[PDB]
């Protein structure tokens, strides 16, 4: 949606991160 | 998160699996 385009492009050594589900 | 080409294989976004094939359909996990 527009309104979630807008707040996407708003919001920017043995330490993995592991991905959300 | 290893690309598993220095160790049935498919690729995901978490990493590589090992032992599990890839179903086209998809059910409640
Ligand atoms: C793994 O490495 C190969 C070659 O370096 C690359 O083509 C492939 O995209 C890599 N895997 C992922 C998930 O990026």
């Amino acid at each position: 949606s527009p309104i979630e385009d807008l707040l996407f492009n708003k919001v920017t050594n043995g330490l993995t991160v592991l991905p959300p589900l | 998160g290893v690309n598993c080409t220095e160790v049935n294989v498919f690729q995901t976004r978490a990493g590589c699996l090992i032992g599990a094939e890839y179903v086209n359909n998809s059910y409640e996990c």
